[PDB]
């Protein structure tokens, strides 16, 4: 009742919380294992700093440098970096612990699912992109694949166009889901590309595409 | 005469709105000698009406362009060339109009039946 | 009626 | 300060220079000459941007305003007709020099990408250009009733004067200039009403400008002010019997544009007014007779593309095509010109009329078509003959498909043995016969203009096959073997009047994969390889969509400052190769769709022939085996 | 006198006037008209 | 004949005349209806919905008062006069085929075409009225 | 005659109002925007008129060019009437299509 009412109070002044306070809030939420909630505050503070969604119109146009919309992305990221901060202590506290006693899930495993539902269901896709970019930097490959959101497909598709090693995942994404044609469709269209890819790799691509 | 009917019908509703618009103006003065928020709709209405008349002008203009561009070609062929052959055209036109009418008729019938459907579904 | 339309080469 | 405020002294001087004709014409000519830029007849409007900035004046507008006021009001004080004609010609030349100096594509691209993509720096330049250029004022004046009234009064003259006048007479030149101004106005009215009026209104609302309106709000378009004149079309049609190539082409283009509009035909046919206006004193009959006499005039083999007669013929054909394609269900002036009795939602033929005696425009077209030979020796398979016959066949197809003018046309065609003449005029195609002295296997063939003639010939063959199939189906359903015997004989390769002709299997020579129209040699393209044709693309790849992209890429590379001078020629030659690549792809797509249509028409004809055939099968077994042998490689 | 009235009506049609909208429409015919019909 | 004489002359003129008189009186009506909104409403307190009115007015006025839009007509007129002169010249040149034209046109198929036209007109009128009814009968259902 | 006398009462009265108008002026003696609105509304009428003139002239040139030795002929007649029919047929088609579209709304 205290943490749920604190969350109500924070979301009201979301369009006006200072990064120093928002941090102190998330720091305390983690001490009280209130993972999923703290993530929801940072996501809410993001939207209320930029209601018109300029960080979308900024990234959608693709890296307009020297711009006033840098504020939107930078302020939104202060919250996003805190979401990343929560998700780290989430695994740390429940490190290597199993998601069940026989029959019953742990409450540790519950706070895990509660946390990753806030993340995967959000409608802020600029947050999803910054989240997928950060998952790679941590080597959490199999995490990106499991996500069923359609914001991951746009990220991987837009990155496959100029990065061979990202088009690799999009092909892995489709093949774990058994959309085999869609993978060969990319592997072939990638071997025919204008990208800097060795011939012996293009032999692998076409050999996987043929399969 | 039947064509003359629609003429008066137009002239009827025209003087009637001009009767009211000329009446709405005097009642304002008769009120003064011894509605300002009302004429606003009227002026904005005239505006809204004319706003499309301008679009009509644009349309007709564009058509005129598109037409004279054809006139050029017709003359451009007529200069280049310089009875029985055109008689075939008339037939070719009429036999095609038959088809076009027969095409439209289907649309009309479809609509009418489509309306009677709803009419039926109403009291059914 | 057909003075020249005849197929008389 | 001519030695009293300036706004008053200027108008006093203008009015003083308005009395008479000599000084007025001289001032008009001086202004017209001054409006010409020093580089000759695109930016840097030919006048200083600070013209009249000191005094509170709108710049160069007063001049055009006074010129229009004069031309509209003081045209009645000129008794000498020659002086009035010269003044009208000078005014028309001034208007043309003012209009031709207006940028259309520039303003379009500006309003499209300048503020939305480009920065806001150049926006001020385009704004100043649109605000200072007198095109807006000319367009505003064009919507006045005085101007159009003076124009239609100048164009409305007796025929005896034009007949006895000389080709260099000022009246003909003035009429030509007026028609050209009308064409330009009809073309630019949309661009004006779209990208001039709102900007000018916003500028007048923001800043302080005192201008007097001279346009009629009721006239939403230029057609509203001219739809009230019925004698205009009559005069334009009567002026076709003068022989002047330029004037005839201008009148034909004007009539085509008029028939192409929508408001004019909606006002005329909401009974009708044009059909009764052209049937007052037999104007349609004389117009049709003049058109027939004109199209019958031979052409100059040497001046193929320069023969004014061929140009007039093509203009008339384009006019007829545009008039028949627009609103085919409802009759139009084309049906009346062909020799049909245009009735309300009905047509018909009159006894002893021009179309009944086989002497009309349609019969003249049939004659000039059946008496046309394309097979030449010095060059062989000419191009302009192919274009002429293609236009004629398109007009015939438009007349046939229209059910309102289909039965009578088919009757008149089958009553003269048109299919027989067409078959006799057919010619076989082979990879040896060159097109205009150029061979087909040559790589330049796809880049040359022979592709247009080839597509036209394919479409002509397809239309002929479709007509033959339709006539065969009609004769079969009519259960009359009187004509079936002749049809089969023509298909068997014999004619009983015996004259022999190539069978249908002989014309099956257009399916050839040796040319490899699908395969294309792809150059290396070491650079610009990533530039795709996404925004280019009805298969029609626009060249500007890729031109802008490659220009932006070249600019970025130059800004990178890495061997920009040396590698520029590489990008230039890559662009020169990409443009021809796009043109070749477009031509290949056109040829492929033409071949597809021709094959579909041939298959439909063969199906209609096989199905409706009561003749024995043992004699036709030879043709069956021949068709099987011919299709075997096609299927393989 | 029917067709005559059809002409007369279609004649008065394409000739003005000041009716706040209905301007005279240009007449086509034959060639352009067939295509204009087919484009229906 | 009496009915036609009445219509073709006595009534047409009064119809047209009455229509023009309406237009004129509409202008006068708006002029008065305009001055009413001037003299009485000259209390300086004229605002509120006025902004929207002058906004629309400014928009349409700006759209009209454009160089290009105004220029297009002027260009068109000359562009027409070109074809005028060209056509008149080419016409005077081919002003010989008169008998071919008059006799070529005068025929018999014309009579039949007229008939077919009348038939088309009847069919068209019927269709038009049928659609009209289909509309009028539907706007009823639109309420229920 | 009713429509013709309605343009007599509603004219004499329009003239009658001018007295109360001059009276209002007399009262006030002891705007430009509307005057701009009227001219703005009025200016396009001239454009319509001029456009009509243009269209008429175009018709004249086309008709005279196509045929000019018998303007009283039955060809231009068929042309015109047939154009009328085309236009009317177009109207029918379009409006019918509109009504057809209107039915899809009831198909909820």
């Amino acid at each position: 009742a205290l943490l749920a009412e604190s969350l109500r109070l924070f979301e009201q002044v979301a369009g006006s919380l200072t990064p120093a306070n928002l941090t102190t809030a998330v720091e305390q939420y983690i001490s009280l294992k209130y993972y999923a909630g703290a993530i929801q505050l940072c996501l809410t503070v993001a939207q209320q700093k930029d209601r018109g969604n300029t960080a979308l119109s900024w990234v959608n146009d693709g890296k307009p440098a020297n711009d006033s919309r840098k504020k939107a992305f930078d302020e939104r990221k202060i919250c996003y970096n805190l979401i990343h901060q929560v998700l780290d202590k989430l695994e740390s506290d429940f490190a290597g612990e199993p998601e069940l006693v026989d029959g019953r899930p742990t409450l540790a495993a519950t706070k895990r699912m509660e946390a990753y539902n806030v993340v995967n269901d959000s409608s802020d896709e600029v947050f999803h992109f910054d989240l997928y970019e950060w998952y790679i930097e941590k080597g959490w490959t199999d995490r990106i694949l499991s996500i069923d959101s359609p914001h991951v497909i746009t990220y991987l598709q837009r990155l496959a166009e100029t990065d061979f090693r990202h088009a690799e995942l999009l092909c892995r994404f489709y093949t774990t889901r058994s959309r085999f044609f869609e993978a060969a469709q990319v592997q072939t269209n990638l071997a025919k590309s204008d990208l800097n890819i060795s011939l012996k790799d293009r032999i692998i691509l076409l050999s996987r595409a043929k399969g | 005469l039947s064509s003359d009917i629609l003429a008066i019908d137009q002239l009827r509703e025209l003087v009637k709105q001009d009767a009211d618009n000329a009446r709405l103006s005097f009642k304002a003065i008769d009120n003064l000698k011894l509605s300002n928020a009302d004429l606003i709709s009227y002026f904005s209405k005239t505006a809204d009406e004319m706003e499309e008349m301008m679009k009509k002008f644009e349309k007709t203009i564009t058509e005129i362009e598109a037409h004279l561009t054809g006139v050029e070609a017709h003359a451009m062929a007529m200069q280049n060339v310089a009875v029985d052959e055109r008689v075939y055209e008339l037939a070719a036109v009429l036999r095609e109009f038959e088809e076009s009418i027969l095409k439209v008729a289907g649309v009309v019938g479809g609509v009418k039946e489509g309306v009677t459907e709803l009419q039926l579904r109403d009291f059914m | 009626i057909l003075p020249m339309y005849k197929l008389s080469p | 300060n001519p030695f009293p405020g300036p706004q008053e002294c200027m108008e006093m001087m203008f009015r003083e220079f308005g009395t008479g004709f000599e000084q007025s014409n001289a001032f008009i000519q001086l202004l017209t000459t001054l409006l010409v830029p020093p580089e000759g007849l695109n930016d840097s409007v030919p006048f200083p941007e600070w013209l009249g900035s000191s005094i509170r004046t709108l710049g160069i507008e007063p001049y055009v305003d006074f010129v229009f006021d004069v031309f509209a009001n003081r045209t009645k004080d000129i008794s000498d007709p020659s002086q009035l004609r010269i003044l009208r010609l000078s005014c028309l030349d001034f208007v043309m020099v003012c209009l031709v100096t207006f940028n259309e594509d520039l303003i379009v691209l500006g309003h499209e990408s300048n503020i939305s993509i480009d920065d806001a720096m150049a926006a001020t330049n385009l704004a100043t250009y649109v605000r200072l250029h007198p095109f807006s004022r000319v367009m505003e004046w064009l919507f006045n009733e005085k101007v159009i009234t003076s124009l239609i009064n100048t164009i409305h003259q007796d025929p005896i004067s034009l007949g006895s006048a000389s080709p260099d007479s000022p009246l003909v030149v003035s009429i030509l200039r007026a028609i050209q101004v009308m064409i330009k106005a009809l073309e630019l009215q949309e661009t004006y009403l779209h990208l001039v009026r709102p900007e000018v209104l916003r500028y007048q609302g923001e800043a302080g400008v005192r201008r007097k309106p001279v346009a009629n709000a009721a006239y939403s378009a230029f057609e509203d002010g001219i739809l009230s004149h019925l004698s205009l079309v009559v005069d334009l049609g009567k002026y076709c019997n003068l022989g002047h190539a330029e004037l005839t082409l201008a009148c034909l283009k004007l009539l085509e544009k008029i028939s192409t509009s929508s408001r004019i035909l909606s006002a005329w046919s909401p009974r009708n007014k044009a059909i009764v206006q052209l049937e007052r004193n037999g104007e349609g009959e004389t117009i049709s007779a003049s058109l027939s006499a004109s199209i019958m005039a031979t052409l100059d083999p040497a001046l193929a593309a320069s023969g004014e007669n061929y140009r007039v013929k093509l203009a008339i054909l384009d006019f007829l095509y545009a008039c028949l394609r627009a609103t085919p269900d409802q009759p139009t002036i084309a049906h009346q010109l062909l020799g049909f009795h245009c009735e309300l939602s009905k047509l018909g033929i009159e006894p002893k009329g021009p179309f009944d005696m086989q002497k009309s425009l349609f019969h003249s077209l049939l004659n000039v078509l059946i008496t046309l030979t394309v097979s030449e020796e010095e060059q062989g398979m000419r191009g302009y003959l192919v274009t002429l016959k293609y236009r004629v066949l398109r007009i015939l197809q438009l007349l046939w498909k229209s059910p309102l003018s289909a039965s009578l046309v088919m009757d008149e065609l089958r009553a003269t043995n048109f299919l027989f003449h067409m078959l006799l005029r057919e010619v076989q195609i082979q990879p040896q016969l060159p097109w205009d002295g150029q061979l087909v296997t040559g790589c330049e063939f796809l880049l040359s203009d022979a592709s247009l003639a080839y597509i036209d010939y394919l479409a002509s063959r397809a239309a002929i096959f479709e007509y033959i199939g339709k006539e065969l189906c009609s004769v079969s359903q009519n259960r009359i073997p009187s004509i079936k015997r002749q049809i089969f004989d023509a298909l068997n390769g014999q004619i009983f009047v015996p004259l022999t002709i190539p069978s249908i299997f002989d014309f099956f020579d257009f399916i050839n994969t040796d040319y490899k129209w699908e395969e294309i040699p792809s150059p290396h393209f070491t650079y610009l390889k990533d530039l795709d044709l996404g925004p280019c693309i009805g298969v029609h790849y626009d060249i500007r969509k890729a031109q802008e992209i490659l220009a932006l890429k070249r600019k970025e590379y130059e800004h990178s400052q890495l061997a920009t001078p040396e590698f520029l020629e590489t990008v230039e030659l890559e662009e020169k190769v990409l443009i021809e690549w796009l043109t070749v792809r477009n031509r290949a797509n056109l040829l492929l769709t033409a071949r597809l249509n021709l094959l579909q028409a041939w298959a439909n004809l063969l199906l209609v022939m096989i199905e409706s055939n009561d003749f024995k099968s043992t004699p036709k077994m030879a043709f069956l085996l021949q068709a099987l042998q011919a299709i075997l490689p096609t299927l393989e | 006198a029917l067709f005559d009235s059809l002409l007369a009506r279609n004649k008065k049609q394409a000739e003005g006037e000041t009716a706040l909208g209905e301007l005279p429409s240009l007449q086509l015919g034959l060639a352009d008209l067939r295509q204009r019909l087919r484009k229906l | 004949d009496a009915i036609l004489s009445r219509h073709d002359l006595d009534h047409t003129v009064r119809a047209f005349n009455a229509r023009r008189r309406h237009a004129e009186l509409s202008r006068r009506c708006l002029h008065l209806a305009a001055r009413v909104q001037v003299l009485r409403n000259r209390g300086y307190a004229l605002s509120g919905d006025e902004d929207e009115l002058k906004q629309k007015l400014q928009q349409i006025d700006k759209t009209l008062n454009d160089p290009a839009q105004g220029s297009r007509l002027e260009e068109l007129w000359s562009r027409l006069i070109v074809l005028r002169g060209y056509a008149e010249d080419l016409k005077d040149q081919i002003n010989q085929a008169g008998i071919t034209e008059s006799d070529g046109l005068g025929e018999e198929i014309e009579a039949k075409a007229k008939k077919i036209l009348e038939d088309y007109d009847k069919q068209l009128q019927h269709l038009k009225k049928q659609v009209e009814e289909a509309k009028k009968d539907f706007e009823e259902w639109e309420k229920q | 005659s009713n429509v013709e006398s309605q343009q007599e009462e509603l004219t004499a009265w329009l003239d009658r109002y001018e007295r109360e108008l001059d009276e209002l002026y007399a009262k006030q003696m002891g705007e430009r925007t509307y005057k701009l609105a009227e001219k703005l509304t009025d200016q396009l009428d001239e454009m319509g008129k001029d456009l009509a003139k243009m269209i008429k002239e175009i018709n004249d040139m086309s008709n005279t060019l196509s045929k000019g030795s018998k303007p009283d002929d039955p060809l231009t007649q068929i042309v015109r009437v047939l154009n009328g029919h085309l236009a009317q047929l177009q109207w029918i088609d379009t409006n019918a299509a509109a009504l057809q579209a209107k039915v899809a709304a009831a198909q909820k």
